């Protein structure tokens, strides 16, 4: 059950550690269909360079070297991505009142992202630096039989205040949650194979409105 | 500061959820 999973596993893990990993989130068949839709999107050549909040160079691959496309989930041939988004939204909304002080009332479009090997990555960064309203980062990974010792691409999270870190392999059908603010600096270490993932950011109501009056 | 030089763009759209 999605609700039971959320309250029994995700809420405690988030409030204690600020990171939560759920493996085998949708199962092999559905995850495979999502991988097919993502690869078909990639095959159309539509992906564009990942963007930064404050971008200073047209080409910023040394900061983040991924290529992305934004998906609403209602698009043609994207039905299963839409199912993934509906599942995540159902889960998150069922966490409301239990993710600290956050009351989630919105999300971004889904960011489908591809690091095309060749040592591309994402230097250590924070998703939400300045209170832009993003409170929870959700990432769904699509890469089968991923061997970090050969392909790199580990997501290393450096939880604030301690020498600790969490290494997250971008493993197929893995769903990852973490606080988007400065508590969780993280980096994608250089990848040497094609690396696919889908990210959704969820917004806190009050921080979102405050960010609205501030921008 | 330099934090937003490294942060991922959120897109131009927010989709309402939950309530
Ligand atoms: O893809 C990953 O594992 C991590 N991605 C990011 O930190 C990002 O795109 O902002
Ligand atoms: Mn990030």
């Amino acid at each position: 059950p999605a609700l039971k999973l959320a309250l029994e596993y995700i809420v405690p893990a988030m409030n204690k550690h600020g990171i939560c990993v759920v493996d085998d989130f949708l199962g092999k068949e559905t995850g495979q269909q999502i991988g097919d839709e993502v690869r078909a999107l990639h095959d159309t050549g539509k992906f564009t360079d990942g963007q930064l909040v404050s971008q200073k160079s047209d080409s910023s691959k040394d900061i983040r070297g991924d290529k992305i496309t934004w998906i609403e989930g209602k698009e043609p041939g994207c039905e299963t991505i839409g199912l993934l988004m509906s599942s995540m939204d159902d889960l998150i909304c069922h966490c409301n009142g239990k993710l600290g002080s956050y009351k989630i009332n919105g999300r971004t479009k889904a960011m489908v992202a591809c690091y095309p090997g060749n040592g591309t990555g994402y230097v250590r960064h924070v998703d939400n630096c300045n209170g832009d309203g993003r409170c929870v980062t959700c990432i769904y990974y699509l890469n089968k039989d991923w061997d970090a010792k050969v392909s790199g691409g580990i997501l290393r999270i450096f939880p604030e205040g301690k020498a600790q870190f969490a290494d997250i392999e971008p493993k197929f059908d893995r769903l990852l949650f973490f606080w988007s603010d400065r508590r969780n600096p993280h980096e994608v270490q250089p990848a040497y194979a094609t690396r696919y993932a889908i990210t959704v950011w969820y917004f806190d109501a009050d921080e979102r409105a405050a960010a609205k009056v501030k921008y | 500061d330099a934090c937003t030089l490294l942060a991922p763009a959120a897109g131009d759209t927010i989709i309402s959820l939950c309530f």
